[PDB]
Formats: structure tokens, C-alpha cells, sequence
């Protein structure tokens, strides 16, 4: 193949962190830990393997630093791709599991750099399609990684994990693409949603069925009045002006950057 | 214990069921606090867009179960509170409800451990049969009538989730509900967690108005549709389409705003009987006040003929699976 395929002896699987229903993630042992997520398919299409391999052709293409590092790939036997292991939990977890007391500060850092690592997805002409705080992985503590974009191509065999990140136009699914850089504007900005709040929206909505239909009318909308006090009053504009209805009243990444660097100068 | 049994007896039962829940109970004795460790895989029964469920056996009691494995990433004071208010389905003891034997929390996944139904899910039960027979639908009916009023009398809950996903049956012949709304906290959790293909809920539901047990008599006659004919029906069936069932797609939100827009559906005319048919247009009126409750339902036409039918259907049931 080319020269990130890997070995499945040379891979040693350990303990089991995730599972959903596009695949099951694993830490590992690769030249130190390693993360491997192993695809629920046993009877790979030639399709599927195109789709695979053109997947894994997009990961190849992504290098920085807050973006989760692609590291290799195993089509044999199984499909599975390996990446670098975080050694924090996910942005979720901190976020509504564990409720880590991060202060005002360090989630404007989150916001920045999630935004820095999703501003160059989109330089490279990658869309994640699929943003949420699951997705976003605090490295050590300091450093989000971005990752679970790329393998839309075979996860449609719109998204089936949640409904909470997508956006309107995503939700109504009336294009056939319906997803854009404003689309992951949007998720990106249920992100902020969450570190501005401390929880997800429509808290008091229980009825997935009822949210896709009112995000889809315009009736129900994330609620601002819940962003902290302590929250500055830019960065409040900022998760409005990203949760817009209207797929192009949202800013752009570069925008949103400058918005939050700013702002980062007291 | 024998406090069970009490309760057992504030029940109208015949001579064959308290046979089988006198049975059922003296064998959730045998189990006591279940763990990860206790059990062995037999085989798995489902892949729903939720969890995963195993035909496991528990190794002290030796007693075979339906494990459903949901993951949730939550935080531990709302692991603890699920299986607190999972609990009451020790009580749900009834011949129209799927038995509980216990819940507990391993890795990042509840697991519910519940009563074996050798039959399946009518959702499994239809794509063998193609579609289901009247006469059967009738009992499947009556029993989800049972079910619903037996959780509104003695628990002043609603199921919430009626499809045929969520109606087993059994060899005996026994059709019982399942995957009802008993944690509050576990209602919240899976409504952020999944996403769904299709949907039986109720358009008073989707709009967020107030809604009661009608809520579940509307998905019960969109189940009924389904299964007299061989498809969902939120969009209606082609006029091509229903002249290749008988003879002689569209996203989540299209079918959501369809539930709220478009007249509900109907059984086709000429092959089903007449009462059938006024019984799924009283269960689909958009407007619950004017729906049919819960007492007319069951005084309804379509329901005394059906209950006064002696069909075999443990028979059929062996014979359209094996
Ligand atoms: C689609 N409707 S909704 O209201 O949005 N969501 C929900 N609806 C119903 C329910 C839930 C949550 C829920 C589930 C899924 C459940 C599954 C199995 C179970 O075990 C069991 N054992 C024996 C007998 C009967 N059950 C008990 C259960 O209790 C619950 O509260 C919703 F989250
Ligand atoms: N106690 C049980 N005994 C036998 N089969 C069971 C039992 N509980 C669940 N099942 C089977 O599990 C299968 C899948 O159920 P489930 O995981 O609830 O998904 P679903 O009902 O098909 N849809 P969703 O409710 O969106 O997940 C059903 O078709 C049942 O036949
Ligand atoms: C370069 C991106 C590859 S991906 O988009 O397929 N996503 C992906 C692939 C493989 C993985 F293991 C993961 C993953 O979930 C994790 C990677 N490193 C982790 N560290 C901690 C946790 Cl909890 C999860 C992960 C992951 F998100």
C-alpha cells in the first residue's frame, strides 16, 4: 500500500474506552501508547474499502498540532485507524462527567484553540460534518485535539450519534449536502455553548424526536440566558453570532479567531 | 418477597397467569444483585439504534436473560439514581409486561437484565411474516391495552415508546411490553445520546404541547399500520406500492414534519375489516382530546370481537419463525 499501513503484530491492544456503532476505540501499545479505533465491519465491501482508503488519504493530509495526529492504518485482517493516545478525557467528560472547575481563562483557551485546529481543517478544505465535545480531546490537560472528522465517507452506509451539534440545515437534511463550513460553525459553536455554560442545550427539552423538529422549524435555540456571568460580554456576541439560524449570518474561522484573539488581550 | 405476592393478588388474573407470575417471581429469588462477572454469553438478540441486547445465562441461578447493554456517558451521581428508579420494575409484575430480575452499571454502559422472550419483537416477527394476519393484531392489540392501563393504575406511568420494536412475544403464546419509561434521569440521557431513523410519536409530542397516555394510543394505531401492512407508513404507500402487497426515503425531520402536517395514515380499504379500520382512525386523530382513550378503547368493536376470537397465536408464532 503506502507507507502507514500497520502490522497487526506489531500492535498490542489493552484496555477498551469507546463504543458506538460506527466502531470501538481501544488504547494500545505502538512505539508508546497508542489510540486504535477497530470499524464493526466483517465483510468489507470493495466499496467500503475505497471509501476507506480515500478516508484515510484525507487523515493523511492533516498535520497540526490541534489536530489529533493520524498515525497509521490497518486494512487486513480488519479496519482500523491508529493515532496518537490524549492522555486527558474528552471535552464531554470534563464538561459534564467529571465537571472539572476549569476557570474563565482556560476556556477561552479551549474555545481558541479548537477554533485554530478546526480553521485548518478548512484550509485543507476538510469538513468535519460531525463536531461535538465528544470529538475534542484535551491532551495532558493543555492542548485540544480535534479528531472523529474524515469517515463520513463510510459512516453513510447526517450523523447518527447525536442531534444536539447539528445545524438547522443539517437537521432538515433538504440539500444533498447540506453541510459547509458554516455547518461546523455551528457545532463549533454548541461547543462554546457548553464551555460558556457548563451544560448542553435544550436541558429541558427529553424528546430527541421533539428537538429535530423545533431546531428544524426555528422554535427552540440554545439558551443564552444560562452563559456565565463571569462570561465576557464579546464572547457571549460570539456563541450568538455562530448559533444563527441562517447558515450565512455565521462567521468564519478566521473571524472567529480574531474575534477570540482580541478579546485574549485583556 | 411475599410483598410482591400481595400485590399479585390486587391483580384480575386467571388460572394460567398467576401460574406463570407465581413462577416468574419464585425465580427472581434466585438472582440477587447482578454484576458483570455473573454471566455468560449465549447468543445476541438485537442491534436496535440504541443497545445492544444478549440471551446471556446467569451462572449461580443458572437462569436465562435478556441483557441490554445502553451506553451513557454520565456523571456517577446520575448512574446511581438510574438504577434507583430502575428499581421499580420489581414491582411491574404483569402478564402484559416483560419481567425485570435487575439493573447495574459496568464500564460506561447501564446494564438492564430482563425477562426472556424466545418469540422476539414483533419488528423482528414482521419482516418473516411479511406482514401480520387481523385476527393476530386484535390480540397484540388488546395486550398493549392491558399493558398501558395496567402502567396507569398501578404506577401512574406511560410507555412513551410504543412500536413494534417494543412488543415481545413468547412461545406460550404471551405478548408483553417493553423498554417503558421508568427513570426520568434515563429518559434525558438517551435523548442526547442517540438519533433515530423512523418515529411513532405523537404530533401533540413533537410540538411540545401537553400529552398524556393518548400519546401512546396514537403510536399504537401508527404500529398497527405498520404491521397489517408490511411498511411504515409516515409516507404513505404509492399507489404502485400498495399494488405489490396485496394484488388485487425520507429523513428523520421530513417524517416529523409530516406527523405534524399531513393527515395521519390510513389501513387501506377492501383488505382489512371495517372495525379494524375505524380502530386505527380512532387511535390516529391528531387532536387528543378527541382521540380515543383508554376505556373506549377497550369497549371499542373491533376489540370484543377480537377478545372473544380463540386464535392459536402461540401456534402461528412457532410456525412463521420455528
Ligand atoms: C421515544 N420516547 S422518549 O420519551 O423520548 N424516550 C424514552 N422513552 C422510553 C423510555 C426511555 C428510557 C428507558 C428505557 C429505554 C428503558 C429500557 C429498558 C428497560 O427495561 C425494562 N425491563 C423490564 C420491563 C421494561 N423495561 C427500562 C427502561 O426504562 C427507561 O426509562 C426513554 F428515554
Ligand atoms: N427481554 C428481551 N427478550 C427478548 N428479546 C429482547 C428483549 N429485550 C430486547 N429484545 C430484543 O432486542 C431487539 C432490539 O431492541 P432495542 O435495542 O430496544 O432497539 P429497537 O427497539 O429495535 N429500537 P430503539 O428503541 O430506537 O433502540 C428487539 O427487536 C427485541 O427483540
Ligand atoms: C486523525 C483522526 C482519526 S479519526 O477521525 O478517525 N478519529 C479517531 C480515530 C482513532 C481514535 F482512537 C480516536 C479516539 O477516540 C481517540 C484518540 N485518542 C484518544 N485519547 C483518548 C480518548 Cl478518550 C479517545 C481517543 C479518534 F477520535
Amino acid at each position: 500500500s503506502d507507507d502507514w499501513e500497520i502490522e497487526a503484530s506489531e500492535v498490542m491492544l489493552s484496555t477498551r474506552i469507546g463504543s458506538g456503532s460506527f466502531g470501538t476505540v481501544y488504547k494500545g501499545k505502538w512505539h508508546g501508547d497508542v489510540a486504535v479505533k477497530i470499524l464493526k465491519v466483517v465483510d468489507p465491501t470493495p466499496e467500503q474499502f475505497q471509501a476507506f482508503r480515500n478516508e484515510v488519504a484525507v487523515l493523511r493530509k492533516t498535520r497540526h498540532v490541534n489536530i489529533l495526529l493520524f498515525m497509521g492504518y490497518m486494512t487486513k485482517d480488519n479496519l482500523a485507524i491508529v493515532t496518537q493516545w490524549c492522555e486527558g478525557s474528552s471535552l464531554y467528560k470534563h464538561l459534564h462527567v467529571q465537571e472539572t472547575k476549569f476557570q474563565m481563562f482556560q476556556l477561552i483557551d479551549i474555545a481558541r484553540q479548537t477554533a485554530q485546529g478546526m480553521d485548518y481543517l478548512h484550509a485543507k478544505n476538510i469538513i468535519h460534518r460531525d463536531m461535538k465535545s465528544n470529538n475534542i480531546f484535551l491532551h495532558e490537560g493543555l492542548t485540544v485535539k480535534i479528531g472523529d472528522f474524515g469517515l463520513a465517507t463510510v459512516k453513510s452506509r447526517q450523523p447518527t450519534g447525536s442531534v444536539l451539534w447539528m445545524a438547522p440545515e443539517v437537521i432538515r437534511m433538504q440539500d444533498n449536502n447540506p453541510f459547509s463550513f458554516q455547518s461546523d460553525v455551528y457545532s463549533y459553536g454548541i461547543v462554546l455553548y457548553e464551555l460558556m455554560t457548563g451544560e448542553l442545550p435544550y436541558s429541558h427539552i427529553n424528546n430527541r424526536d421533539q428537538i429535530i423538529f423545533m431546531v428544524g422549524r426555528g422554535y427552540a435555540s440554545p439558551d443564552l440566558s444560562k452563559l456565565y456571568k463571569n462570561c465576557p460580554k464579546a464572547m457571549k456576541r460570539l456563541v450568538a453570532d455562530c448559533v444563527k439560524k441562517v447558515k450565512e449570518e455565521r462567521p468564519l474561522f478566521p473571524q472567529i479567531l480574531s474575534s477570540i484573539e482580541l478579546l485574549q488581550h485583556s | 418477597l411475599e410483598a410482591l405476592q400481595k400485590k399479585l393478588e390486587e391483580l384480575e388474573l386467571d388460572e394460567q397467569q398467576r401460574k406463570r407470575l407465581e413462577a416468574f417471581l419464585t425465580q427472581k429469588q434466585k438472582v440477587g444483585e447482578l454484576k458483570d462477572d455473573d454471566f455468560e454469553k449465549i447468543s445476541e438478540l438485537g442491534a436496535g439504534n440504541g443497545g445492544v441486547v444478549f440471551k446471556v445465562s446467569h451462572k449461580p441461578s443458572g437462569l436465562v436473560m435478556a441483557r441490554k447493554l445502553i451506553h451513557l456517558e454520565i456523571k456517577p451521581a446520575i448512574r446511581n439514581q438510574i438504577i434507583r428508579e430502575l428499581q421499580v420494575l420489581h414491582e411491574c409484575n404483569s402478564p402484559y409486561i416483560v419481567g425485570f430480575y435487575g439493573a447495574f452499571y459496568s464500564d460506561g454502559e447501564i446494564s438492564i437484565c430482563m425477562e426472556h422472550m424466545d418469540g422476539g419483537s414483533l419488528d423482528q416477527v414482521l419482516k418473516k411474516a411479511g406482514r401480520i394476519p387481523e385476527q393476530i393484531l386484535g390480540k397484540v392489540s388488546i395486550a398493549v391495552i392491558k399493558g398501558l392501563t395496567y402502567l396507569r393504575e398501578k404506577h401512574k406511568i406511560m410507555h412513551r415508546d410504543v412500536k413494534p420494536s417494543n412488543i415481545l412475544v413468547n412461545s406460550r403464546g404471551e405478548i408483553k411490553l417493553c423498554d417503558f419509561g421508568v427513570s426520568g434521569q434515563l429518559i434525558d440521557a438517551m435523548a442526547n445520546a442517540f438519533v433515530g431513523t423512523r418515529s411513532y410519536m405523537s404530533p401533540e409530542r413533537l410540538q411540545g404541547t401537553h400529552y398524556s397516555v393518548q400519546s401512546d394510543i396514537w403510536s399504537m394505531g401508527l404500529s398497527l399500520v405498520e404491521m397489517a401492512v408490511g411498511r411504515y407508513p409516515i409516507p404513505p404507500p404509492d399507489a404502485k406500492e400498495l399494488e405489490l402487497m396485496f394484488g388485487c426515503p425520507m429523513a428523520i425531520f421530513e417524517l416529523l414534519d409530516y406527523i405534524v402536517n399531513e393527515p395521519p395514515p390510513k389501513l387501506p380499504s377492501g383488505v382489512f375489516s371495517l372495525e379494524f379500520q375505524d380502530f386505527v382512525n380512532k387511535c390516529l386523530i391528531k387532536n387528543p382530546a378527541e382521540r380515543a382513550d383508554l376505556k373506549q378503547l377497550m369497549v371499542h368493536a373491533f376489540i370484543k370481537r377480537s377478545d372473544a376470537e380463540e386464535v392459536d397465536f402461540a401456534g402461528w408464532l412457532c410456525s412463521t419463525i420455528g
